[PDB]
């Protein structure tokens, strides 16, 4: 099934790119507030990325010139189901050597024990 | 005299009743167990009651910029209990800041010199699920530490 | 000595005409049966006519922060009957506050010391199905309980 | 079938998750206003959760850093028709051990005596 | 014929709820403005309710905490063609013992003498 | 065909309602500005009205209560191809004894001799 | 002295030219047959031309809150005829207020004591159909009835 | 003394150069052939150049409301030619209003007493296909037509 | 072949209208700015007009009445593929004896040598 | 394959136009800020342009007269897979003798070895 | 003596460095080859760097309307090069206005009598692909030509 | 005495601690490694922490427009670390500008003559992925270089 295909970081299948995935951890700041952010130790894995965000109110935001050379990219992202770790919204991913944030908590699909999977969004800006 | 602090290193010990910056839970008798901080934590971690202090403006003193500062902080109280408990909790936060100004309280980062409401307690719309918010602007005054 | 109250504990007994804070139905003869409180209820419990008062700024006094407060309250009046009835009901609520202020009325939580409109009775759009809203800002003055 | 399908709290069907459901009660506040909120005693049951979706104006609200580590997660929820208790806008649910509020009154479908059911929304945030 | 379907207030058939319908009248206020509102005497009938007026992403309006606590519900409503009275926008309906306002004038469909019917929107907020 | 079946003001088909249509006339105001409005003499004819899709923001303005009792309602109106006079923005129509304004110019379709027709929007505020 | 009225119980008899509050058609010669009210009627009975008066809001006087008040009303005029007729109708309505103030006109609800435009007659977009709109703000002054 | 006019019955004869109100094309030689009015015509009728004068505020005088008034008029010039021609056409309209004020120009409806600018000629976006707008606010004084 | 099909100006095809097309020129103003506008010499041809319609954000714009008697009409235009000239957005068209602006540049469709054509919007307000 | 079809700059396929393409180069301004823009030497290639679905809020923006003669044009743009160089935000293209900016980063479609390609958007304003 | 011009006929020859109004590129040494004009040309004709001048307000002088006027122009500089080149080009243009005022520069349409900024060189977002913008408001003052 | 510079040629050497304009990494002890610039780089190049300065206003001096100028810069500070670290980084940037003003520091482009906050260090929303922004407006004063 497409949910279980993928291979491994040293040799992926066809649609999957190799990634390093940094799951979330919590740190205290100087004044004792707790902040979420990516862990220092990443997990080698593979992921399925697909384009997103093409709606007319968001497609305008792709490049800007107001205060800097800002751009925004959006992709949906999925790990194969053999990846048992969950990326909470503070997590990050290294894909193609770029560093991409996970964006919001994972969407859970659960219709039956063979359909069930998690899908993420990643964003870079 | 030492360097002037960021406003959080003076206000938070005064609202919390600890010199310990690692521990956000207030111990002041009128605010026991209130979480006091500058940033609202993730949903899986936050607790109510909550007080948030956040710098909105206010300059160094123009006639001696390195010796006195008048920062303006937005102070905001949040609760899951009811609106009366939220405005009583903000009310009891003023009664601590005014006392801490009269007694001229030393904090390891600086002295609280004076306090002034720029915009008093006001009810407003809250960003969280089923909680109440009241907020106002406090113009503080801060003096550098002695060393 | 006492402590200064949250504004609802002084205004609501004066608009309702009784010291029992648990019972929101007014008994003052110009406002008999009007529901008075800080927070409009769920549609399965709510009734009209209704008055509601919200804290909307106004500071402690600069010269003695622990002895006198000047809270602004937004006062609002709603009815399902007709527009001239909500004007009359808001107008009759001022007549209670001005009388209660000149008589210097005591309540268990504090004394109502003075009253002043800062934005007079004004017609506005209503957030509820087929009802009229009239609203204004009242700057009150409050003194602490004598004990 | 799917309307009646759910198992017990100790033994779900594979499409359903066990939840503790806190139906609404009213309390007086300190000044005599009645506030809706969740009861202190929960009903153990099972529920079917599906992602409520996105738009170019609302997807940008899934994660924020204006004043805190905010996120928002929107799921529709259905309870099996053997559950005769009705939840209301002040009610709450515990799902995966974390606490989710019901959002707005139930959407009530009654096309015919065999199609009829209620669907809820739950919102975290 | 789903247009002629539905029983009577004491026994309604399956897709239909019994309701009391308060048609519009005009009163005068103390300053001589006329105002539309519901009559004091209601007509007992049966009606079919469905879950939305028109589509929209602004579903955030369904529950609020800005001043007081508030919800908004919208249903499309229809009455069997034997009900000859028309409900203008000042009218009201009692459904499940709750009281629901008609919202805007009825929408008239009249493609042909067997298709023709009126449909209403109702709200509670 | 459906483009030109409608009968007469005394005897319509079933899908069509009898109307009095007041064409465009232009007039000077007190200061010599050239206004436009309905003619004083109407033409008796028949017309096909269909409910317009208010499903954007307009469905939230079908009834409002801020200044007075106000209720925008919108229909798409068409006249049989045997009716040769065009209506224009600010022409008016009498339908059910109510008075309805034409809103903006006619939409003009001209794919071929077989398809060609004009369609109008009408409103009441 | 009686209680102070709501502003509609004083302005409307001055614009209408009769003390019968139940009958919105004015009879004063400058405005013969216009409909004068506080609420725009449903489209199935709405009749143009019409003048709509509503309280935008102004306070009691602080000198004696029970003896003199200064309500700001937004006055508006609507017509289906043309813009010049809508301007001329607002001017002809404002000329009745400036005369009825000079004469100190008694109304059964109170006295129109004085008149002042705070924002003069101005053109704006109309909420409905063919019609034009002209509007402005008048600060009135009202004295209680001599009962 | 007669009644004060609506502002269009005085300003238009000054900008047009004739007191026949039925004919909107100007004959004043600095801006001849410009269509001068208060309301922009339907697309099948309108012609450019165009000047629009529109009442946007200004009260009667408080000293004597029936003897002198100070309407504020938004004046707007439109053309399909180019932006410089639209500027020069607005300048050529001020140069006529200031001259007509310097003379106290009589019209059948009233006297133009004085002219002043409260917001000078400014470029803005136009609501019409391929045209330029230049606009500003004039406050101008009017007196009754004797009689 | 609906792209190549169309009449001469004196004798249009089924579903085409005769137009005079005024192509682009640049003119220099009083202060040396360079302005686009329609040429003084028109090319007589035929054109296919279809309504572009309005989305719910803009259906309200068809008849405005705030500053004057104002309407807006939007039509999509195509010229027979034998017309080699191009209308560069400052251009104008006379259709039914009334004058319409081209709005924005032409849209170029060029997917394949037999499918390729230019389409224009024309607008009047 | 419509992927990798296009031919060469001297002799394109039907669907493709010859373009000169100026890839990303990075430069310092006077104050040491690191800016991005088109290289001074462009590759010669062929490209497939299709009109992007500019609609609703963005359709009215096609032409303007608030400060000058202004238009926007938006095309999706794609290169044959033999073109191994990647363009980035602030790279530029000469198409039809006009100069066009790449707008935002390329969109990566990667589903499998046969399907995989990059698509760009270009603008001119 | 003469008539007051549209503001473009005074400042454009002063920023360009020649009295030929048909030739928009400047020859002033600090601005060689900058295009200077009221209106931005079509995308097939735009060149950068570019300066634009728009009137935003400013009246005739109230005490002699025919003899002096003080137009506020927005001046805006655009570049495709970098932000430093854009704010350099704006300063290098503003230096020409301050010199041309000190020298009382005669132009065939009038004299530039004085110059005064009322907002200075604010950076802002540009409407054109890959370009920087800086803008400010200058209150000019101009006198009519002698005849 | 020279020409007045663009504001970035004076502020940036003072915040960076070196005269080399091509090298954006700061070397000042309080700000070592902070990137200081006018313009935020592409995501494939930018590094946090980052200080950024933009001109927002401020005229030349009307007393002598070619000898003194008072540009207003919005200073901003960003970090990926935590909110307290970006507050301390903005405070550490004021402590450089005030000292550099006391010492009248020379730069190749001009002299920093004075410094004044006109809106003090304020927390706001950040446009980047996971970073905290604080900002404020500094009115500087700048004089031209010798010879």
């Amino acid at each position: 099934s497409l949910l279980d295909r993928g291979g491994t970081y040293g040799s992926p299948e066809d649609g999957f790119d190799p990634v390093t995935v940094y799951p979330e951890v919590t740190r205290k700041d100087r004044l004792g507030n707790t902040l979420v952010g990516p862990s220092l130790t990443g997990i080698e894995t593979v992921a399925r990325f697909q384009v997103q965000g093409q709606s007319g109110t968001s497609a305008r935001r792709a490049e800007m010139d107001d205060i800097g050379d800002m751009t925004e990219q959006v992709y949906t992202m999925r790990l194969p189901r053999s990846f048992t770790t969950e990326l909470k919204s503070g997590s990050e991913v290294v894909w193609r050597g770029e560093r991409w944030g996970v964006y919001g908590e994972p969407r859970r699909y659960k219709g039956s024990r063979r359909i069930a999977h998690l899908e993420y969004t990643v964003r870079r800006f | 005299a030492g360097k002037l602090p960021i406003v959080g290193e003076v206000v938070l010990p005064i609202l919390r009743g600890h010199e310990d910056l690692s521990n956000p839970i207030s111990t002041v008798p009128s605010l026991a167990g209130v979480h006091v901080g500058t940033w609202v934590e993730d949903i899986d971690s936050r607790t109510f009651p909550l007080i948030t202090v956040r710098r909105v403006g206010g300059t160094r003193s123009p006639e001696h910029p390195t010796l006195f500062t008048q920062p303006v902080v937005e102070m905001t109280a949040y609760s899951a209990a009811d609106l009366p408990t939220t405005e009583q909790m903000y009310e009891d936060a003023l009664e601590v800041l005014y006392r801490a100004a009269r007694l001229q309280t030393k904090t390891p980062a600086g002295y609280l010199h004076s306090v002034t409401e720029t915009l008093g307690a006001s009810h407003g719309p809250s960003p969280f699920d089923r909680t109440w918010r009241v907020f106002g602007l406090i113009r503080l005054g801060i003096r550098p530490p002695k060393n």
